[PDB]
């Protein structure tokens, strides 16, 4: 795995030494190279897992993140490329390192063989976030964001470790194959139920479960376009992995402990949904979207069947690909109007004709169109949620109806109708614009040929 | 461009800073309206008619020709409910009580008339269609070591 | 004289058949006039900015900023725990939630019960 | 449409309307034209015979009753042209309606192709630039104190002047652009 | 090597080859339309082969060619189901996306992005063969939410206009209702009988139980506007004539009837479900005709026409005539389809002036459009000998002749005469009488694009019934004894619709004026149904979504417990912990306090 993190590294002083004028190149040819690089660790076995030492492994969950993971940092340097036009080299070469730091961290914590290492990098990945939300966002509010990104994380992850260290002192470790292997039932007991709950109210809080939703709109609408995208692609699927990796030591506790999570996301889906449909701002539009999103995510890994695991490696990834792809656009608009609100900047199909194309293949995506890998995790998710339970169906057709209602809303009220009259500076679409939406989205296109890339351990 | 005390504030008490909250929205204060002070987060903000945006008049040169809205006026706190796109309030021919029986009245004779065909079906003067294999025992469903009953079929 | 209409919230009252209008007084028709007047004056502001040769961005909306603001963050600062208030938040964010958990749960208490008596019929279920 | 509103409509305008109003639905409910006139040139006649009353309270309780009628019988699917706010070709071309400082976004290479229409674009922006300039003061000289009443707009009062704010009415897309 | 596949697949492949060459130079040309235009041609003739193929022999086949993913006991595969309705289905199809081409060359020719208007016609075709030829749920699946993309892109053609934009986003909206439905019936196989493959589905449900069927009726009542989802359809008559007589008229809409057709084996072994496809069909098809007969946009008539026409198709399959539903598809994509093509003709010659009240005397202004268009009402309501009657006539017959309710053959011979009432309608107001539209005529048929698209579907709409029905093999036993005026009762029904419909309109001429009737005001609203239903639901949700979800819930209570909670906690204890006015006497009577406690409380 060394050689995947020694030139993830080497990114850094190649930024710090690099001349003014071409640090965006060679970061941005760099980190393609190592996206490469990566993608050989796709060829997974039926067996075990890829044990490269006693400090990392692969499997096949971990592999699509970590592609993502590396592919996301070249679209996010060109994103990004725009806005720090004006600022000086050594704050460049800082914003850079703090997105070289969070790839380190997210590749550390994919593979991550013990679960207090897990933990370390897992709470690590929090440093660079918020310094980059709260040092480069634009409103007054991004301090504010920063901090409830910051509690509420905290506020679930600090029991987590208590929970942790208790395990390694009953069970004598925490590597994850000896966990796996050496596995044992939860009796019924208050003290048992704790220890569920320290266990998965961590994970819960960033995914985010319903309930505990307040952060996400506000740290993915006061961050900058790269934060955004890293929040909304790689950070907030911390929490899916971590509880896949971590349920298998809560059985048969999860029988009835899930319930009120179940019933938190089946309604907070719907409840999210709904909330789209009346957004008077595209982001936080995006960032409700997510959450429902994630909701049935929750459901998936609650349920804890093969088809649910599956669905939900499917849906994880689709999701960080779509909503990477709608940050950008709304960027895009928003670099022209700077101001963010929808209904400001209207019928731009007339004088943006590709990027309405863009715009609909997002939503198209967003809205779960078959074949695309959205639908499969959405489909599958939804099969075993109504083994699970017959009455599932009503909700997650509800929820599906939703959807497509608030995506082709945002689609509409954007691109479509009359151009507003004042609004005369909307340039035509930069080269790099274009290469990011397709960058964004062939991937997706093209993943819908191999699913079993993206289905998971259990495939 | 925007200073502090151009932006929405708390509720209005006295007829002074209620003038202020009816001039900081550009309307009368004879027309200004806030919305009753509740739980609700409504604050300072005025409580426009409840009519779409459809039923705005289509002849007038709007700075905004499809909302049909003007650059400074008040936007309705529900501008996104009606936007053309969505519910209207337009008055319509019948009124809304008429329509509804009407709706309603004929959904139900239709639902209790299925109900009371289904009592009494329609049919021919004809005894049960006849199969010759033992009602095709074997072509539906099989089972050919049970030997089932034989029935007979008359001839007339 | 023939059938009234009834006005609904879904389906307003015609301008033309409003008593108001038909009522005129001269205090009407100065409310009338000064309301040409806040209408005219932003007009002309408005026209006034959009004309110019000179300008070359997005035309600041006041208006617009306003509604976006009391929208989203207006909204706590305006709010008190009151009995209509705690009620509706009670009912709307609790009575969903357990409601759907007694229905799935009954429902899979029936199942689990089921399949106990083997009354169920699992032929062919192998994918789940 | 063009034409600037007022802050009330008088009377007569109120009549008038309703008879424009009677009388389109009425062409809608009598479909053939025969039948139309005859029926139309009846509803004149019973418009014209309240023609000369001279009390207003007994013209408004008229009109009143007359609007009430028409609400009552005003054929709910009426004949609208097909352009108009109601027709089925209401706003088909806005789609195509382009906004001409788009053209300043072009390349060069763009701007190659039709160098007649860019030279006299040229001639108009230079005119624009100096019209402005006068229109301003000619426009705050104008204006009462305290802000417009009204939003109808003066004309040219010198030799060289240009209507003030004339630029996006002059420079509209047009009615088919495509 | 038993060439049935190789050209059965080469058909739907040859179909997308114009969508590759949509980056080339010809799409930027003026001769993509006819290209695409040629290439449908020659699908069509080459999709002649397997049908002659089946016709001589029966040849049936299923062609999983690629494999997809695999899920543990479940294989998934690319798949195709090329069955007597596929290779049916398919030609006719083609035969008439070729005459809406050719219509189009002409109709659309004043519209600057021609090129992408043809281009979206054969994605849609694309699709709906997807649909069509599916041999698994998945794919199938595909193909049901493809057309309704392309039926969203199309119908929101001119995206200036925000109506386009309403209707398109309410057919989405209609079709979504219906695609929970699809969901649950996928869901529901999978789970039970293993399997999303036809096969493997026929094989393992010898009685089918309520919720799989439940689900795909639901999903055909949202594809084809049964009456609990019907408004969707009228509503789409936004897009350009073209779109509506290809996907709204003949070819999409019936995609939720064929999905019936193609689940046949599990409808035979369920009453109920049969019960329930017979109700809806009947009031289907009694309140469209009940809409159409009053309406004066010509459009929103063939449009209510078609809604009828569909009902009567779920009907059929209510009674257990699925081949006979799948015959009056096949019929009525002919005769529908040229009527929307003589609308549009009409639409064009007058300027755009789709209201029936200002055309005029066009019998004899436009000779051609007047004969197409009477032989195609002929065929609708149905005449011995044309193309509609090899269907309607059978339809009729075993409605009669069958254990039903009382009440849905009622509504199923009232819809037949007021069928027959819409269409005299039509030609009264449109043919007959003095013309009304403005003094500068511009009619003018004298296009051989138009011609010759036009009198194809004619000699359809005429010989294609006789044809079909002598061609295909017998699938069900025919009523071959009736009483005599039962027999004659489709053809009485028809012509009392004609006479009553004709008597009643010949009074507009009289000179006199009455003012309408509650039955009237209830026929011309439509039942009132699309005011209230997108009135009340519609604004009571959008309401709470802004009132409890977003403020009450999100903004409010959400946060008032955990964080604000926390804070203002955190904030008292903190302003109460650090007030001391730094007086050492204070400090040292709670040393004194703390010291005292602490000796006596441990020991
Ligand atoms: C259908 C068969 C197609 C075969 C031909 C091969 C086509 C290859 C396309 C590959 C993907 C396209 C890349 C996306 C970005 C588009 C690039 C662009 O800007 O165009 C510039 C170019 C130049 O135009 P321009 O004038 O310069 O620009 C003017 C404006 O942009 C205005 O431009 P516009 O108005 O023309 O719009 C652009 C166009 C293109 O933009 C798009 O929207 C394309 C993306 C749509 C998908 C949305 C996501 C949903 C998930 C679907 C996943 C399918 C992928 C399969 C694997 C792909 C491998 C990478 O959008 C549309 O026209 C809407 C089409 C809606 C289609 C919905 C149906 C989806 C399911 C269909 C069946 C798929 C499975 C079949 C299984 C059974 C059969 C084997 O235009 C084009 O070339 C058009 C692109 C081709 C149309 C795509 C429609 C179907 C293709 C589906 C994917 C491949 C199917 C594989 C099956 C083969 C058998
Ligand atoms: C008894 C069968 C005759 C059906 C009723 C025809 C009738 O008298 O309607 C005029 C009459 C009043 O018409 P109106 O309010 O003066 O309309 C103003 C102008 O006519 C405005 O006229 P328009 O040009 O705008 O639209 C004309 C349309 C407008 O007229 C309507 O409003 C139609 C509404 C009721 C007719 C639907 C019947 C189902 O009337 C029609 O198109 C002809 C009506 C359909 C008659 C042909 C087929 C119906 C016979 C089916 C049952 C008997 C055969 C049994 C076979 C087994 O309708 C009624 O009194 C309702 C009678 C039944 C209600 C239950
Ligand atoms: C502009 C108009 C169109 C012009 C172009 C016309 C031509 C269109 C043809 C292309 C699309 C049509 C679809 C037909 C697909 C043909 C190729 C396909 O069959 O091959 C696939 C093979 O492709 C791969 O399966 C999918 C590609 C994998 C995508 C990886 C992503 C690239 C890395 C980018 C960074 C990652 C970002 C996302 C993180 C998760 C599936 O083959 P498969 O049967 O299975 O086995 C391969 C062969 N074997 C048998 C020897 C093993
Ligand atoms: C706010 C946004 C979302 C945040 C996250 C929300 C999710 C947290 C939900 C916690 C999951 C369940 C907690 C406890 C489950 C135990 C089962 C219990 O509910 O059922 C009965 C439990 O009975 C009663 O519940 C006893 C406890 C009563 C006191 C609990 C307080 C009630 C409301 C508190 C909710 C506040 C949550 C937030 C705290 C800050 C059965 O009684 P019994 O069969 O005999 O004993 C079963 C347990 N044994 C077997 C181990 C002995
Ligand atoms: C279930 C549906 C639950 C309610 C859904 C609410 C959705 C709210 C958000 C929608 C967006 C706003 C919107 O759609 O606007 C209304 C929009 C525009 O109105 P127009 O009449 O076209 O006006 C054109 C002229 N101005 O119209 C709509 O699309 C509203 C549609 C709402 C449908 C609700 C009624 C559906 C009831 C179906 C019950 C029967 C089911 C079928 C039975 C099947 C049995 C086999
Ligand atoms: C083009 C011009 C070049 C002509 C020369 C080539 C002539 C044909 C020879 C091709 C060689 C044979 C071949 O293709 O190999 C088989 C190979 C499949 O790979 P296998 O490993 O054998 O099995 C699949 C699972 N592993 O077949 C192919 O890939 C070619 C044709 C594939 C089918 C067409 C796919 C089109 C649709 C794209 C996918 C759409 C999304 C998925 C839909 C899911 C539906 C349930
Ligand atoms: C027992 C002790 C438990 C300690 C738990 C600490 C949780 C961390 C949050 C502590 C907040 C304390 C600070 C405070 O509230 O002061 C009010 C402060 C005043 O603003 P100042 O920044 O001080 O001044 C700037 C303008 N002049 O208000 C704020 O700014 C609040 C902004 C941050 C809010 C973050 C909320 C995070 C909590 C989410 C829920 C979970 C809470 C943690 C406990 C979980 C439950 C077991
Ligand atoms: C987003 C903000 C959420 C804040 C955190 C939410 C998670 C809360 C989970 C509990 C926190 C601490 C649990 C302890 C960690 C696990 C250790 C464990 O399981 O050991 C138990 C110990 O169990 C405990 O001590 C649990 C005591 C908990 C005290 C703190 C209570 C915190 C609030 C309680 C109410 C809310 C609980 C769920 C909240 C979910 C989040 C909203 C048994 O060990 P022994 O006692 O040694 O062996 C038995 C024989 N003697």
């Amino acid at each position: 795995m060394l050689k995947i993190i020694i030139p993830t590294t080497m990114l850094l002083p190649m930024t710090w030494m690099s001349k003014h004028n071409m640090i965006w190149i060679n970061a941005t040819v760099h980190s393609l190279l190592i996206s490469l690089i990566s993608l050989s660790l796709l060829n997974q076995l039926g067996e075990n897992s890829l044990n490269f030492s006693l400090t990392f492994f692969s499997d096949s969950l971990s592999a699509p993140l970590l592609v993502l993971t590396t592919w996301l940092l070249p679209l996010m340097l060109m994103a990004s490329q725009s806005h720090l036009s004006k600022e000086t080299t050594t704050r460049k070469k800082l914003y850079i390192t703090m997105l070289i730091l969070l790839q380190l961290f997210l590749i550390m914590t994919f593979t991550a063989t013990e679960l207090i290492l897990f933990y370390i990098l897992f709470e690590a990945t929090l440093v660079p976030t918020l310094i980059i939300i709260t040092r480069w966002g634009n409103q007054t509010e991004r301090l504010n964001a920063g901090l409830y990104f910051l509690f509420y994380t905290l506020a679930g992850s600090l029991p987590l470790l208590v929970a942790l260290v208790y395990i390694q002192n009953t069970t004598g470790s925490l590597n994850f194959l000896i966990i796996h292997y050496w596995s044992h039932p939860l009796s019924n007991s208050w003290s048992n139920i704790f220890m569920w709950l320290a266990c998965i109210m961590a994970f819960m809080v960033k995914m985010p479960l319903y309930g505990l939703h307040l952060w996400l709109p506000k740290a993915h609408v006061e961050a900058p376009i790269a934060g955004s995208m890293v929040l909304a692609a790689v950070l907030l699927k911390l929490g899916g992995y971590g509880m896949m990796r971590i349920t298998t030591i809560l059985n048969p506790l999860t029988n009835y402990m899930a319930y009120p999570f179940l019933m938190l996301s089946m309604w907070g889906m719907i409840m999210t949904s709904s909330i789209c449909l009346r957004q008077t701002d595209l982001k936080s539009l995006i960032a409700y979207s997510s959450v429902s999103h994630m909701a049935l995510v929750i459901v998936a890994i609650m349920i804890q069947t093969p088809w649910s695991f599956m669905g939900a490696t499917a849906l994880m990834i689709a999701h960080g690909l779509t909503s990477s792809m709608l940050f950008c656009l709304a960027n895009t608009n928003y670099e022209r109007v700077h101001s963010r609100t929808m209904i400001l900047a209207r019928g731009l199909q007339t004088l943006l004709p590709l990027m309405a194309t863009w715009w609909l293949v997002a939503s198209l995506t967003n809205l779960a169109l078959p074949p695309s890998i959205n639908l499969i995790g959405e489909l599958f998710i939804i099969t075993a949620s109504f083994s699970w339970s017959n009455i599932t169906i009503i909700l997650m057709g509800m929820n599906m109806m939703i959807t497509a209602l608030y995506s082709l809303y945002m689609l509409i009220t954007t691109q479509r109708g009359k151009y507003t009259h004042h609004i005369n500076n909307i340039k035509p679409s930069f080269t790099r614009e274009n290469a990011l939406m397709a960058l964004h989205i062939l991937p997706l296109l093209l993943l819908t040929l191999n699913p079993k890339m993206i289905l998971g351990p259990l495939y | 461009h925007v200073t502090k005390d151009m932006f929405p504030g708390p509720y209005p008490k006295t007829p002074e800073e209620r003038a202020a909250a009816a001039k900081k929205y550009n309307m009368r204060v004879e027309d200004y309206e806030p919305y009753p002070d509740d739980g609700m987060g409504y604050g300072d903000y005025p409580k426009l008619p409840d009519r779409s945006q459809q039923e705005r008049d289509p002849w007038y040169d709007w700075d905004h020709p499809d909302l049909r809205l003007n650059w400074g006026e008040p936007i309705h706190w529900d501008l996104d409910m009606y936007i053309r796109n969505r519910v209207d309030t337009s008055p319509t021919p019948v009124s809304w009580n008429t329509m509804c029986k009407h709706l309603f009245g004929f959904v139900a004779f239709m639902l209790f008339m299925f109900w009371v065909g289904e009592i009494y079906p329609s049919y021919q003067p004809v005894g049960p269609k006849q199969y010759p294999y033992n009602d095709l025992y074997l072509e539906r469903g099989g089972d050919p070591t049970k030997e089932p009953e034989p029935v007979v079929h008359y001839e007339i | 004289s023939f059938p009234k209409y009834k006005p609904s919230r879904l389906a307003t009252l015609p301008a033309t058949l409003d008593p108001a209008e038909y009522d005129i007084s001269p205090e009407t028709r100065k409310a009338q006039a000064e309301r040409l007047a806040i209408r005219s004056r932003l007009k002309r502001e408005y026209l006034l900015q959009y004309n110019d040769p000179n300008r070359l961005g997005v035309i600041e909306d006041p208006a617009l900023i306003r509604w976006t603001y009391a929208r989203s963050a207006n909204i706590y600062p305006n709010f008190r725990p009151t009995p209509k208030t705690s009620l509706l938040g009670a009912l709307f964010g609790i009575g969903p939630l357990f409601f759907w958990y007694y229905v799935f749960k009954t429902d899979r208490d029936k199942k689990e019960k089921l399949i106990q008596e083997g009354k169920l019929d699992q032929t062919f279920n192998i994918s789940y | 449409a063009f034409s600037a509103p007022a802050a009330y409509l008088t009377h007569q305008q109120k009549v008038l309307r309703l008879y424009k109003r009677a009388l389109r639905h009425l062409e809608s409910w009598c479909v053939h034209r025969d039948k139309y006139r005859y029926f139309a040139c009846l509803m004149r006649a019973r418009f014209d015979e309240h023609k000369n009353e001279k009390d207003m309270v007994k013209a408004t309780q008229l009109l009143r009753q007359a609007e009430e009628e028409f609400w009552y019988g005003q054929h709910p699917q009426p004949y609208i042209f097909p352009e108009s706010p109601g027709g089925t070709s209401y706003e088909r071309y806005e789609c195509y309606k382009v906004p001409e400082w788009c053209l300043d976004d072009w390349h060069p290479s763009e701007k190659a192709m039709y160098p007649d229409y860019f030279a006299k674009r040229e001639q108009w922006k230079r005119l624009r630039r100096e019209s402005w300039e006068r229109e301003v003061k000619q426009l705050q000289e104008e204006t009462p104190p305290g802000g417009p009443r009204t939003e109808a707009l003066p004309p040219a009062r010198k030799e060289g002047d240009l209507p003030p704010l004339w630029w996006h009415i002059v420079t509209r897309p047009r009615e088919r652009p495509m | 090597m038993n060439p049935f596949a190789s050209l059965t697949l080469t058909t739907l492949t040859i179909l997308t080859i114009p969508i590759m060459m949509s980056n080339s130079n010809i799409y930027k040309t003026n001769l993509y339309p006819n290209y695409v235009k040629t290439t449908v041609s020659y699908a069509f003739t080459l999709s002649l082969v397997p049908l002659l193929m089946f016709m001589h022999t029966g040849q049936e086949m299923i062609i999983s060619n690629w494999h997809w993913m695999t899920l543990q006991t479940v294989e998934l595969s690319l798949s195709f189901k090329m069955d007597y309705f596929s290779v049916m289905f398919i030609p006719v199809a083609l035969f008439v996306t070729w005459s809406i081409m050719e219509f189009s060359m002409w109709y659309m020719h004043s519209d600057p992005f021609i090129n992408r208007f043809f281009k979206y016609l054969l994605l849609f075709l694309i699709t709906m063969m997807i649909l069509v030829t599916a041999n698994n749920l998945f794919q199938l699946f595909i193909g049901w939410e493809g057309v309704g993309i392309m039926s969203f892109l199309l119908i929101g053609w001119w995206h200036g206009r925000t109506d386009a934009n309403t209707a398109a986003l309410q057919a989405i909206l209609y079709n979504r209702i219906g695609d929970i439905g699809f969901v649950l019936s996928m869901a529901w196989f999978l789970t039970h009988s293993n399997a999303w493959d036809l096969q493997q589905i026929f094989m393992l449900n010898n009685e089918c139980p309520n919720m799989p069927l439940i689900g795909l009726l639901l999903a055909a009542a949202g594809k084809s506007a049964q009456f609990g989802l019907h408004p969707w359809l009228p509503s789409a008559m936004e897009g350009p004539t073209p779109v509506s007589a290809l996907l709204h008229s003949s070819t999409m809409v019936v995609a939720g009837v064929f999905l019936l057709i193609r689940f046949y084996p599990l409808m035979e072994t369920n009453k109920l479900v049969q019960t329930m496809t017979l109700c809806l069909g009947a009031i289907t098809t009694l309140f469209t005709a009940l809409c159409a007969i009053t309406q004066n946009d010509i459009k929103k008539i063939v449009a209510f026409s078609t809604s009828s026409q569909l009902g009567l198709m779920m009907v059929t399959i209510g009674i257990n005539q699925p081949h006979l539903a799948f015959l009056h598809i096949c019929m009525h994509a002919f005769f529908k389809a040229m009527l929307f093509m003589c609308s549009g003709s009409i639409i064009h010659s007058l300027n755009d002036e789709q209201d029936i009240r200002k055309m005029g005397g066009l019998y004899k202004a436009m000779p051609f459009t007047t004969t197409a268009l009477i032989i195609g009402s002929l065929a609708l309501t149905g005449m011995p000998y044309l193309t509609g009657f090899y269907s309607k006539d059978l339809i009729i017959e075993a409605v009669n002749m069958s254990y039903t309710n009382a009440w849905a053959l009622l509504m199923t011979l009232i819809a037949t005469s007021l069928t027959a009432a819409y269409s005299t309608r039509i030609i009264f107001f449109a043919f007959l009488g003095k013309p009304r539209f403005p003094p500068l005529v511009l009619i003018n048929e004298n296009n051989p694009l138009l011609i010759n698209s036009i009198k194809r579907l004619l000699i359809g709409s005429i010989f294609a019934g006789f044809i079909i029905s002598n061609n295909i093999p017998p699938m069900t036993v025919p009523n071959t004894t009736m009483p005599l005026y039962m027999k004659m009762t489709a053809l009485i029904v028809t012509i009392m619709g004609f006479m009553l419909a004709l008597e009643l309109n010949n009074t507009t001429y009289y000179l006199k004026f009455k003012y309408p009737s509650q039955t009237y005001k209830f026929s011309n609203m439509l039942g009132y149904y699309p005011s209230i239903m997108h009135r009340l639901p519609t604004y009571h949700n959008l309401s709470m979504s802004q009132k409890s979800a977003s403020s009450l819930l999100d903004l409010i209570w959400l946060e008032t417990i955990l964080p604000k909670t926390t804070s203002f906690i955190q904030m008292k204890m903190s302003i109460m912990v650090s007030n001391q006015k730094g007086l050492i006497k204070l400090y040292f009577l709670s040393f004194l306090i703390t010291i005292m406690i602490s000796m006596t409380l441990f020991n």
